[PDB]
């Protein structure tokens, strides 16, 4: 049952769930221009919001 | 005042090995040796003008030499190197272990060889300095600035014979390791200092100061889980165990990468002289944790090395438990515990040491590691299975050996302290009688079980095979006469004992 | 006699528009146009805070906008021509291939 | 206030460029020879560092209602100009590859180097505003200075379009400050607001307004996604000069502005500045994992960096050490990106024209060349944060005040990007050590060689001894 060290393998899930969230933050890296006008217009909308709230 | 040349004998060593590439290939060689035995030599002078035998515990700080010049005083760091019993043990142990590695890199005949030495020697200085210092910060450069050389000759150096992806997979999970526990004791040493000024108005990262820190016990507790993290990645302490047989694996198939990076392990040493005095009553609430992670990683290392079918990876989960063992009696308080875990690092230094050698040879002489492609190996060979079985004899922990000194003053102390844990224990020793003979009837014992264990094998170098004696006979005088090792950390042990009973 | 407040939300009002017609428009020229609205907008709101105060910083920060909008409305058209003697094509989701 | 004869002796820097500006144009239109313009451009850079060391004689004073110039202002100015001058450096055997104008690219270097300049001293939200477009739109024409290569041009619309959308916020939220406070000097933002009315709504949307341009100009997370399409496309000594000497700028005048500012310490501002440092640091690194192009790489690298300068600047009312681990940490990061950005410089020159691929192929770079691929590792430990090296010094600094704040979680976020670091960086440099399947003569490219083994040099001194450049940071104290 322990013949390939299962608390090395949870010790690396973290490397797992990094590479998963790498490829998942890459995709927003789509290439296009109109996107990224938009992403900049969403994140002045979260600021905006953000320093409202508080 | 030789501690500053304690480190800069292996620095120059180094660069001065990498120097002389152009005159030869030969030639560094010689060069490592020297600068090895040079640092061997200096500390064997220092151990037998220090006497330490005729020393009592006067309080910490005490120390046998002392050393300080200022290197970043604007936040008040300064070089600060001290040394005592137990770190002199530690610097001369690192000096032979160092002079085994070079001595075990013979006959390397290639290009960049320079190169492998001036990493080597980077290592074996990095190690001394993190036992000599005693400046926090200095303490965790010098610990954090291993990693690149080692990362380098495990990746680019490395077993040969197994794809560079996977050399390259294994020092990328040991630097991550050791180098993200590091940056989380940076953090620890950062809130002590500037607790220690806010709660009295100096600034300074001096260890001697900062052991007088009034703070409360969550913010105790936090710091020495900080410290605790960092030395149990390096201890290894389960789960953070997993870079070790893959990085002794993908190590360089000489067997010189272990016995200068891994086998002599600064967290024990880290835990003695830091967690303990700085944080005494944070560890004295974390010993539970620590000493069922101890039995864990005992009983887990043995179930783990009976399952391998490569010598290397057995041996590596064999460092794990012995350091479960040790990882049981520093938490203990008590000092028969502390000497025996000191001869217990010392002898797991050499055996370990020896195994590997032994390891190495046996690879290089059967061109695979795999339990199953053997057997049958004692008819086959003149030196390497006898002495591999009084190896294996050692860390199975049998008397006449250090290892059994080690263990069962251990064992004495521990069952002073906390008897169940113990007793657990010894059923641990069992369980490492078991894996060494598991190993010991898969390798050499039996029928071969392939072509290449069916040959004549060849004999032993005069080299090798007389500094494997030297691991012998130095191992056997552990385990007859360990006398003069406990007088010389005698004082240095009582002195964190009583730092760390009288503060509870 | 005129708020402020009316001033600074007609500003408000066009520099939304100008960011919403900068998205929503494949076409380069369009996004420049809506570029134009936005700096134009923001020019308008320092002319109305000036303004508000009887001061000449808000006029003068005018000039800087105005010469700044100049100054990108030649770049940018610059870019539309090289664009379009290269491509023969003002489409901006074409120019996309840089990606990862 | 008015000038005086000794505010012109206050002024140096900012006149020695644009003299530079005016004699290298005039000789242009003289003659186009790409060695004298070249040659005019780096001596009129290394008499602005020399024009400095004359105003470091002098005292710090306030020129203008615009400038204010001090020690911080001459530290930033010296940044700058370094990373100018290393710019040209770099840009002529590229530039000797490029078989078109070359010395308008000179021209447009020492503009950015003017703009630089002005945000180093600028005091006002004018000349906060006026140095932003002076270092962004020769940038406009830099990215895109191969305009007839399709990435390059690719990256200059990219770059044009989100700087001037980016500029647009940023002018509307002045505007809405000036709307509040009637002021346009950094000290009076919010010296109308008191009994603990700090937390006005208009000044804290024009500052969020102001914040969703500064940080589309230092790459934070959200306004982060231009940065890898216009690293990778611009040419690789543009690339250089846009990631040293305009975040450098950009970030230099919003460490002024929130020392001087009294809504500087409000903590909504504070809130939002550490979520964006969290998810600069974090995305960065993440997004970096898996680039097997070192631009765009870089690019991560460059939002990780300066979500760590956010973290650093976070603290700078709660702390004290806050503006001297913000200069170490840019001191460090300069050379370091210097160094990277340097070689990816000089193993894409010369140009080769619009159609041929600038891809690096950074694999085997040490069996071809040896001390390029030492240097370039020696900044992939730099900016990882290895103790040997001044980035660490950096990382040290910032965890030193994140420790100090008590900003617990920006101090995980540091940690944990680091060790993602880690991996991506040591993967570069282990990479530089592989093999590679299959794949200079002058003195330029001698000089960009030298140029980036002196900034391994520094940042290795710099990791070892790290004392005289914190002695140098500290006495660069301003105006408080
Ligand atoms: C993911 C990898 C990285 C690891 C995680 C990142 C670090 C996490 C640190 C969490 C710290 C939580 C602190 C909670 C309280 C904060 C506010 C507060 O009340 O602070 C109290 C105190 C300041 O009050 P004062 O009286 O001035 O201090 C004198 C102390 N007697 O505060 C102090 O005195 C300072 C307290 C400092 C505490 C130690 C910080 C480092 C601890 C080691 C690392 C974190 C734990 C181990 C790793 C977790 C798993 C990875
Ligand atoms: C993509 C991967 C990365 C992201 C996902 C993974 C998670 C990353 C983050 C991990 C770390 C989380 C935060 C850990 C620190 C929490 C600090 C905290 O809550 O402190 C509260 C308190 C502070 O002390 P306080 O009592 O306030 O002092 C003043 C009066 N006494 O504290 C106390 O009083 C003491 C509290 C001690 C227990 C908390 C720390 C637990 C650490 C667990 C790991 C280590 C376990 C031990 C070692 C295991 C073997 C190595
Ligand atoms: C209860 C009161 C009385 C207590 C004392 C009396 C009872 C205990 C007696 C235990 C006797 C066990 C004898 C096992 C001999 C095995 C020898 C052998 O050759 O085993 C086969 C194998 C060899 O390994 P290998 O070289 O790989 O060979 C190829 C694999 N066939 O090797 C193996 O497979 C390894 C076998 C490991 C056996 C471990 C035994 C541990 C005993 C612990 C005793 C604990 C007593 C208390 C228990 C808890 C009570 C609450
Ligand atoms: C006991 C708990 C309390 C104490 C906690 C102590 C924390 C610090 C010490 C433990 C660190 C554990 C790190 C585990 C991953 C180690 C890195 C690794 O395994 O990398 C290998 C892998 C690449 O493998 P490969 O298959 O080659 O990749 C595909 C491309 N060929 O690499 C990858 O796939 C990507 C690797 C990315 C970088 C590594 C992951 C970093 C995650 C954050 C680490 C910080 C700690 C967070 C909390 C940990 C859990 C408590
Ligand atoms: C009443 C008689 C006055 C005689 C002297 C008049 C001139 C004195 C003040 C000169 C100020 C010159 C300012 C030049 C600024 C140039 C800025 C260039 C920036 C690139
Ligand atoms: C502190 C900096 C540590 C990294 C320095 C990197 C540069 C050192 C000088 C060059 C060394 C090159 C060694 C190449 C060895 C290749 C071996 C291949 C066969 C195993
Ligand atoms: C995706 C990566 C996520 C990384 C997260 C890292 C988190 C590190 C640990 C942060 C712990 C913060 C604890 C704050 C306690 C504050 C107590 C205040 C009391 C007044």
């Amino acid at each position: 049952l322990l013949k390939r060290d299962p608390l090395n393998s949870m010790m690396n899930i973290p490397a797992v769930l990094s590479r998963f969230a790498g490829k998942g933050l890459l995709l927003s890296e789509n290439g296009y221009l109109r996107w990224y006008v938009a992403s900049m217009s969403i994140g002045a909308v979260v600021v905006l919001a953000l320093l409202m709230v508080l | 005042m030789l501690l500053p040349w304690l480190i800069l004998i292996p620095f120059i060593g180094g660069f001065l090995c990498w120097q002389t590439e152009r005159f030869g290939v030969k030639v560094p060689r010689w060069i490592a040796l020297i600068t090895m035995g040079l640092t061997l030599a200096l500390s064997l002078q220092l151990w037998l003008q220090g006497g330490y035998s005729l020393t009592q515990s006067a309080g910490i700080p005490q120390w046998q030499s002392e050393f300080d010049m200022p290197w970043i005083p604007r936040f008040g760091i300064s070089i600060h190197l001290a040394i005592d019993g137990l770190s002199l043990l530690m610097v001369v142990l690192t000096g032979l272990l160092g002079v085994l590695a070079v001595l075990c890199s013979w006959k390397e005949i290639e290009k960049y060889q320079g190169f492998f030495h001036l990493n080597l020697m980077w290592i074996l200085g990095g190690v001394i300095g993190v036992f000599l210092a005693i400046d926090m910060f200095l303490f965790f450069f010098f610990w954090e600035m291993m990693l690149v050389p080692m990362y380098f000759l495990i990746a680019l150096w490395g077993h040969k014979a197994s794809d560079g992806k996977t050399r390259i997979t294994a020092a990328t999970k040991f630097f991550i390791y050791t180098q993200a526990s590091g940056l989380v004791m940076l953090i620890a040493i950062l809130a002590l200092v500037f607790v220690h000024y806010n709660a009295t108005g100096v600034w300074t990262f001096n260890y001697e100061e900062l052991l007088n820190t009034p703070m409360s016990s969550g913010v105790e507790y936090l710091l020495m889980l900080g410290f605790f993290i960092a030395f149990a990645v390096k201890m290894p302490v389960v789960p953070l165990h997993g870079w070790l047989p893959d990085a002794h694996s993908q190590a360089p198939t000489a067997g010189s990468v272990d016995l200068a990076g891994i086998l002599l392990k600064t967290a024990a040493y880290g835990l003695l002289r830091f967690s303990l005095p700085l944080f005494p009553n944070a560890s004295a609430e974390f010993a539970p944790i620590a000493m069922w992670l101890g039995v864990i990683g005992i009983f887990y290392g043995a179930w783990m090395a009976f399952a391998q079918t490569d010598i290397k990876r057995l041996i590596a989960y064999t460092s794990v438990s012995h350091m479960g063992f040790v990882l049981i009696a520093i938490y203990t308080g008590s000092q028969l515990a502390y000497q025996g875990a000191v001869i217990q690092m010392i002898a797991h230094g050499l055996s370990a040491a020896g195994l590997f050698i032994l390891c190495g040879q046996l690879y290089e002489r059967i061109h695979t590691r795999d339990m199953r492609m053997m057997g049958g190996l004692w008819s086959k060979m003149k030196w390497l299975p006898a002495l591999s079985l009084f190896f294996a004899v050692a860390t199975l922990g049998m008397p006449g050996t250090g290892n059994f000194v080690g263990e069962f003053m251990i064992l004495f102390g521990s069952f002073q302290v906390v008897p169940v844990i113990t007793v657990i224990s010894t059923f641990g020793l069992v369980f490492a009688s078991v894996y060494s003979l598991a190993m010991l009837h898969r390798a050499y014992f039996g029928k071969a079980k392939s072509q290449i264990a069916s040959q004549e094998l060849p004999g032993m170098s005069l080299r090798e095979l007389f500094m494997i004696l030297l691991l012998v006979v130095l191992l056997v005088l552990l385990g007859f006469y360990p006398q003069p090792i406990l007088d010389t950390s005698h004082s240095a042990i009582g002195n964190i004992q009583q730092w760390f009973v009288n503060s509870v | 006699m005129i708020p402020l407040q009316h001033g600074l939300i007609l500003a408000a009002i066009l520099f939304v528009l100008g960011l919403t017609g900068l998205v929503i428009r494949r076409n380069l020229l369009f996004m420049l146009i809506g570029l134009e609205i936005m700096i134009n907008a923001s020019a308008l709101a320092f002319v109305v805070a000036g303004s508000y105060w009887g001061q000449t910083d808000g006029q003068v920060m005018y000039i800087l906008a105005i010469s700044l909008a100049a100054a990108e409305a030649s770049i940018g058209l610059a870019l539309l021509l090289q664009l379009h003697r290269r491509r023969q094509n003002l489409n901006i989701d074409s120019v996309s291939e840089m990606r990862g | 206030m008015t000038i005086t004869p000794q505010n012109l002796i206050a002024l140096l820097p900012l006149l020695i460029v644009g003299l530079t500006v005016v004699v290298v144009m005039l000789s242009i239109a003289w003659r186009r020879n790409h060695f004298l313009n070249a040659t005019l451009s780096v001596i009129g850079l290394n008499a602005a560092l020399v024009s400095l060391w004359f105003v470091g004689q002098a005292g710090a004073m306030d020129v203008t209602p615009l400038m204010r110039v001090d020690g911080f202002a001459m530290l930033y100015t010296g940044l700058v100009l370094l990373a100018s001058l290393a710019t040209c450096t770099f840009a002529y055997p590229w530039l000797e590859g490029y078989n078109d104008n070359k010395d308008e690219f000179y021209l447009l270097v020492l503009i950015a180097a003017l703009g630089g300049i002005l945000l180093a001293n600028a005091n006002h939200l004018a000349s906060l505003f006026l140095g932003i477009e002076l270092i962004s739109l020769p940038l406009f024409g830099l990215v895109g200075y191969a305009f007839r290569q399709k990435r390059s041009l690719e990256a200059s619309i990219k770059y044009t379009i989100l700087s001037a959308a980016a500029s647009s916020f940023l002018l509307f939220g002045m505007a809405l400050v000036y709307a509040q406070s009637g002021d346009l000097s950094f000290v009076a933002l919010g010296k109308n607001l008191g009994d603990g009315m700090l937390n006005e709504p208009l000044l804290l949307a024009g500052f969020g307004l102001m914040i969703v341009g500064l940080g589309f100009k230092l790459s934070l997370v959200p306004f982060h996604l231009w940065t890898p399409d216009v690293y990778q496309g611009a040419p690789a000594p543009v690339s250089t000069f846009l990631a040293t000497a305009s975040k450098i700028a950009i970030f230099g005048v919003v460490m002024r502005l929130f020392l001087y500012a009294p809504v500087g310490d409000s903590e909504a501002i504070r809130v939002v500045l550490a979520i964006i440092a969290f998810a600069s640091i974090i995305f960065g690194n993440l997004m970096a994992l898996s680039q097997t192009n070192i631009k765009r790489l870089l690019g991560y690298s460059s939002i990780s960096h300066l979500g760590y300068l956010l973290v650093a600047l976070i603290a700078l009312q709660t702390g004290e050490m806050s503006m001297e681990a913000v200069g170490v940490y840019l001191a460090g990061y300069l050379f370091s990106s210097l160094g990277a950005f340097g070689v990816v410089s000089l193993m894409s020159s010369p140009y080769r024209g619009p159609d041929a691929d600038s891809l690096f192929s950074y694999r085997g770079l040490f069996w071809h060349r040896p001390i390029l691929a030492a240097v370039m590792t020696v900044m992939m430990l730099s900016l990882a944060g290895i103790p040997m090296t001044l980035g660490f010094i950096g990382k040290f600094y910032v965890l030193a005040v994140g420790v100090q704040a008590h900003l617990w979680w920006l101090v995980g976020a540091v940690v944990v990007g680091s060790a993602i670091g880690l991996y991506y960086y040591l993967r570069v440099a282990v990479s530089l050590y592989l093999h590679a399947p299959e794949q200079p003569s002058n003195w330029q490219y001698s000089a960009g060689g030298i140029v980036v083994l002196i900034s391994a040099l520094l940042v290795l001194v710099l990791g070892v001894w790290p004392q005289p450049l914190i002695s140098i940071v500290r006495l660069a104290m301003p105006l408080m």
